[PDB]
RNA sequence: UCGGAGUACAAAAAACCCUCCGAGUGAUUUUAAUCUAGACAAACCAGUCAAAAUAACCCAUCACUUAUUGAUCCAAAAU
RNA sequence: GCCUAACGAGCCUGGUGAUAGCUGGUUGUCCGAGAAAGAAUUUUAGUUCAACCUUAAAAAUACCCCAAAAAUUCCA
RNA sequence: ACCAAAGCUAGCUCAACAUAAAUAAAAUAAAACAUUCACCUAACAUUAAAGUAUAGGAGAUAGAAAUUUUUAUCCUGACGCUAUAGAGAUAGUACCGUAAGGGAAAGAUGAAAGAAUAAAAUAAAAGUAAAAAAAAGCAAAGAUUACCCCUUCUACCUUUUGCAUAAUGGUUUAACCAGAAAAAAUCUAACAAAGAGAACUUUAGCUAGAUACCCCGAAACCA
């Protein structure tokens, strides 16, 4: 199979967003590791967590190979 | 398939049971009634915007009618009264230019003193 | 990886007996049980078995004449067309039924299969799901089960999905004759409808095993 | 942490009464009537667009039309008679490789890849051939033959260096 | 249902041209107990002593 | 199902990424006095505004 | 339909059955070969300027300065 | 002129729900924002994109704008 | 309380199953009109090819074929409707026209007449009940008395730059009566380099659901 799902969200025609999806343990840990490791790199931590029944990730800004990157060395 | 069933009806029963003691077909029928009780409704908003001012005019009136039994008018109360630094209402001062003439009749004084120490300060 | 255990009672239905135990894996849960789903295979099965049979009649299929009525104009009256007409009170509807259709539609298998699976882990962690090695009517009589159902203080409603319909009459026979309590099904006719309609699930060991055959296979057939 | 907390407290247990959507799921279908917008329906005053009779789409108003300006080329007679040919990038091939499909040669073959998932359904081609363009072929996996119609001359060139065989039918 | 709402506003319409004497008995719609009333009594008005003297006072 | 027009179609390309491509008209008479530049520049193509490349979207 | 001068005072644009003149071209000599940036104007469609590279050499004047034309499909001297 | 009480071409039925850019009409509540003219058209009582406006998102910045300069056109 | 409403039942729509001869047009669409026009007269099954190959004042529009894929009976009714709905129908009657033809309206007591059991008696219309001291009123409201005079206000709707307008429509009441189309998109979910029930799309897509384009009217033409 393939390593966590990946989803790149279009709300409009030229505008971009990204959106990742629940895989392992909670939602919040990781979320505040998103915030922690996005910070210094961004300079801001636009995090927002949308959960009805699973949830969704979304982050103003395009760090998804990092991303990938984490939650492949991390193995979740 | 739905049906006009009582819905209508109600309705026009209870524009009908708004539209009681009104005159000839508007408590009887039902459009003239509603064209009647809009214009109500109008006269109801406007009558009690213009309540106030019809109050106002009828204390200024009293308010004057009491000066002038004292020999001065109602803008030289008025004025005499601001100097006075009383911020004492108009229905009030009516009331008062009514029921208790003892009052009034010590403001007057009052007025008459703070025009006549003006008069003989300004000459 | 997190392995759920369920223990399944083993019920000798004879009488005044819970005892029983078998160690059984339903991997087929799910951590949150999706509504949405749920409602959107509700609201199809409600959707597919519209017969659509609604009919009228448009002014073009109103038995009535398309002849003109009176003169346009010094008759004194206003202008009409045929009495037909929706706006006489001998016509019909413009925007009627009269034109047929169909309500249903194609739901896409990974939704309709997440809802029954769904839909089994609701009635699963509900406590309203119950496990047997077999099921046993020697009797085969209304009152037996009505006592045993009383005495057992099984649900208000119960779904007993059991047999392969081949087999075991002395169960049927009683089972399905005059019961509004309980509801009888095979295993291979295991529907998600069947299961939201009543309050209670009661599985023997084959159900289960087909069930759960069926729903691993198809839970991987929509993971690759 | 969701089935605990559901499995937790005890609910209603969930009867179809008790079926709700998610926040904007369904759309609140919008009536006309009402005081909102008058009489009109939304179609404004008049005009021919109250009307049903509406003029037609793809029509400047009598003026001279956008289409009918335009020169003519042979783009359209290409989709036609065109010769379809599709491309299939290495990177797609070497990913065969890694996600553990049939290694040996003799099996190997367009049927398979179609199996795979990995191949585009060509119902509205005529006469389909099949190439290869090349690319993400660095580093790529070796021993693996490859029987196209017609392979590039790069496509060729990337199989062949690492040990590969290029069948060419 | 507009059979409800019907009876209804018959029986409101009914209440128009026959009214009914005022019961004692019926008039309170909860149960009437005499601890109920001399307690509320009781917690009203500042004082409230002899239970019985005062259910006798409400006796005719 | 729908109709596409055959008009666009000939005349117009649509690439994958929904972009409208067309040719540029004046080229076909009366190149006498005009400049080879012009025709050189006419011979090429040209890219349609949004507003109506959308127009031939919808059919197509 | 088009161009110029006023109405339309120191960047644009701006009407009337307002007001002056001009065009569907006329002539004399050298000749405008291929295409890469980047802009003006512009609802659509039509119009202007053009560094620079390559191959081969080493457009211009009058009619005050600009005007002096025609978007599709269909025919022909032949491509 | 007449051809069954109205004949510049009868009446009945059918095509037919002919066609109408016109005229006469189009029904419950509350909240926010909120339009009067750029060129064309066998066109002026109609249309097609600009001049506006509304919904839902993003990336920018924008204006009132003084002296360097050509009532304005530009910019602190 | 008067004319009056309110209480039921016939009745049917649709799906499935069983069982003495001879090229018709035109109105209309192409906002005119002239070549042209899905459609209709008889034969013409599903998926996909495909709104493709082509045709067309190359305008509107028209539009396949080669080829592909398919399947056994037995299991009946209603998220169709009631005297204005559903067929017009208690009926092609009464009646109209020379004729062809056009075409209606119309029943309720109770289990039992055993003829006083019922239960409301409020729709527009007049009776029980008229204006009332020398006073003005698009018809009320604030005050005021258990009623009124005084003071404060230019009908509704439609059409318009603008209508109380002496511009339009309406006797009143009841009832009937006029926004039903998803391509691309926004949004809610399924899975994800794959989606989708052997058909298509796809450099984050694909599939499903949910969101926007109403009626009446000619003078005439043709058979």
């Amino acid at each position: 199979m393939h390593n966590i799902p990946v989803y790149r969200d279009i709300t409009h025609g030229n505008r971009q967003m990204t959106v990742i999806r629940k895989v392992e343990g909670d939602i919040w840990a990781l979320q505040k590791d998103v915030e922690d490791f996005l910070s210094p790199l961004l300079g801001k931590t636009p995090v927002t967590q949308v959960n009805e029944v699973t949830g969704t990730l979304r982050v103003k800004g395009y760090f998804d190979q990092q991303l990938k990157a984490w939650l492949l060395e991390k193995g979740f | 398939l739905r049906s006009r069933v009582t819905d209508r009806y109600w309705r026009v029963q209870e524009v009908l049971k708004h539209a009681r003691h009104f005159r000839g077909r508007k408590n009887r029928c039902y459009r003239l009634a509603v064209r009647a009780v809009t214009r109500a409704f109008v006269k109801c908003t406007r009558a009690r915007r213009l309540k106030k001012r019809s109050l106002r005019t009828l204390w200024i009136n009293r308010i004057t009618a009491a000066s002038q039994e004292h020999g001065l008018k109602y803008p030289a109360f008025i004025i005499n009264l601001i100097k006075c630094q009383v911020e004492l209402n108009r229905k009030v001062l009516a009331d008062l230019a009514i029921y208790e003439p003892k009052t009034f009749k010590s403001l007057a004084a009052l007025a008459k003193r703070r025009r006549x120490x003006x008069x003989x300060x300004x000459x | 990886x997190x392995x759920x255990x369920x223990x399944x009672x083993x019920x000798x239905x004879x009488x005044x007996x819970x005892x029983g135990l078998t160690e059984l894996h339903p991997d087929v849960f799910s951590t949150a049980p999706r509504l949405d789903i749920l409602h959107q295979v509700a609201i199809w099965q409600k959707n597919f078995k519209r017969i659509s049979y609604a009919k009228t009649k448009t002014r073009a299929e109103v038995r009535g004449g398309g002849r003109k009525p009176w003169v346009q104009k010094g008759s004194g009256r206003a202008r009409h067309g045929s009495i037909r007409s929706p706006i006489w009170r001998g016509g019909g509807v413009a925007h009627g039924p009269r034109g047929p259709t169909s309500y249903y539609y194609m739901l896409p298998m990974k939704v309709r299969v997440q809802g029954l699976k769904v839909a089994l882990t609701v009635k699963l962690a509900q406590d309203d799901l119950h496990i047997v090695d077999s099921l046993e009517l020697p009797t085969a009589d209304p009152q037996y089960l009505i006592e045993l159902a009383r005495y057992r203080r099984w649900g208000d409603s119960v779904l007993l999905v059991d047999l392969e319909h081949e087999d075991m009459p002395q169960n049927v026979v009683a089972a399905t004759s005059g019961l509004k309590t309980f509801n009888l099904v095979p295993a291979v006719g295991l529907n998600v409808h069947s299961m939201l309609k009543h309050q209670t699930l009661v599985l023997t060991l084959p159900t289960v095993a087909f069930l759960e055959e069926k729903l691993x296979x198809x839970x991987x057939x929509x993971x690759x | 942490x969701x089935x605990x907390x559901x499995x937790x407290x005890x609910x209603x247990x969930v009867s179809l009464a008790n079926l709700k959507p998610n926040p904007g799921s369904r759309k609140p279908e919008r009536r006309p009537r009402g005081r909102r917008r008058g009489r009109k329906c939304g179609r404004g005053h008049k005009g021919e667009r109250q009307r049903g009779t509406r003029p037609r789409l793809g029509f400047e108003g009598g003026q001279t039309p956008f289409y009918l300006r335009i020169p003519k080329y042979g783009f359209n007679e290409g989709h036609s008679f065109r010769h379809q040919y599709q491309p299939l990038s290495l990177n797609r091939l070497q990913y065969l490789i890694d996600l553990g499909r049939v290694d040996p040669t003799q099996p190997i073959d367009l049927t398979q890849l179609v199996n795979g998932r990995g191949v585009t359904i060509q119902p509205s081609k005529r006469d389909y051939g099949v190439q290869l363009v090349e690319e993400g072929a660095d580093t790529f996996k070796a021993k693996v033959n490859i029987e196209v119609q017609m392979a590039s001359e790069l496509a060729i060139a990337a199989i062949e260096k690492n040990g590969g065989v290029v069948t060419t039918a | 249902x507009x059979x409800x709402x019907x009876x209804x506003x018959x029986x409101x319409x009914x209440x128009x041209x026959x009214x009914x004497x005022x019961x004692x008995x019926x008039x309170x719609x909860x149960x009437x107990d005499y601890h109920a009333e001399i307690q509320a009594f009781g917690h009203r008005l500042q004082e409230t002593f002899s239970l019985d003297l005062l259910k006798t006072a409400f006796v005719n | 199902k729908r109709k596409t027009v055959k008009a666009v179609i000939y005349r117009f390309l649509r690439l994958h990424s929904g972009l409208w491509l067309r040719r540029k008209a004046g080229y076909k008479k009366k190149l006498w006095k005009k400049t080879a530049a012009r025709k050189r520049r006419l011979r090429e193509f040209v890219f349609c505004n949004k507003t109506q490349s959308k127009l031939l979207d919808k059919m197509t």
